[PDB]
């Protein structure tokens, strides 16, 4: 069963994200 | 087709530090391809993750010239100014970003999330009303680089 974010996760979530992102886990 | 530049790499040093110490990146990344304009390179603290205006942009510089090949460089930018940071996220995970931007568009973002803590255990228990910036340690987590890439023009 998956987890959830908080809302302060969240938030800080889609600021790395960007426009609207993939984000990875490091650079390749 | 192909992205001009690839960011292959970030290295945080020396961390953890005091919170009043300035940030330091070395940043290496690849240009397939001359550049006919320089990159700009930003650092951007997240005040606050309720709202995009307490971010500080903690520097902004201009790299170049930027030829087809492999680059480093290390990019250093002071701490944030704690006056502008509401207390309430002040102890605890933060956000700090870098990003590229080429011709005004963004085509990388690099965060990392950033413990803000005191490390005195009378602090970390019974912590003061107002944070007290000159007792906290920065841990940016180095260790879980997040990294997203933008479509953007080259042209």
């Amino acid at each position: 069963a998956m987890g959830t974010l908080t809302p302060k996760e969240a938030e800080l979530a889609r600021r790395i994200r960007g426009a609207g992102g993939r984000t990875l886990n490091g650079f390749g | 087709a192909m992205a001009k530049v690839q960011v292959n790499n970030v290295v945080v040093l020396d961390n953890p530090s005091p919170f009043y110490n300035p940030f330091q990146f070395e940043i290496t990344f690849e240009c397939i391809e001359d550049l006919s304009e320089d990159l700009e390179w930003k650092i951007i603290y997240v005040g606050s993750a309720e709202s995009e205006e307490y971010d500080q942009v903690l520097d902004s510089v201009l790299v170049g010239p930027v030829p087809a090949g492999r680059h480093m460089f290390v990019f250093q930018a002071d701490a944030p100014n704690p006056g502008l940071i509401p207390d309430a996220d002040a102890v605890g995970v933060t956000v700090v970003l870098i990003t590229c931007t080429y011709r005004g568009q963004e085509f990388i973002r690099v965060g990392y999330y950033v413990n803000n803590e005191y490390t005195e255990t009378e602090l970390r228990e019974n912590p003061p009303v107002k944070p007290d910036f000159s007792k906290l340690q920065r841990n940016i987590l180095a260790s879980n680089p997040r990294v997203t890439r933008f479509h953007i023009n080259w042209e």
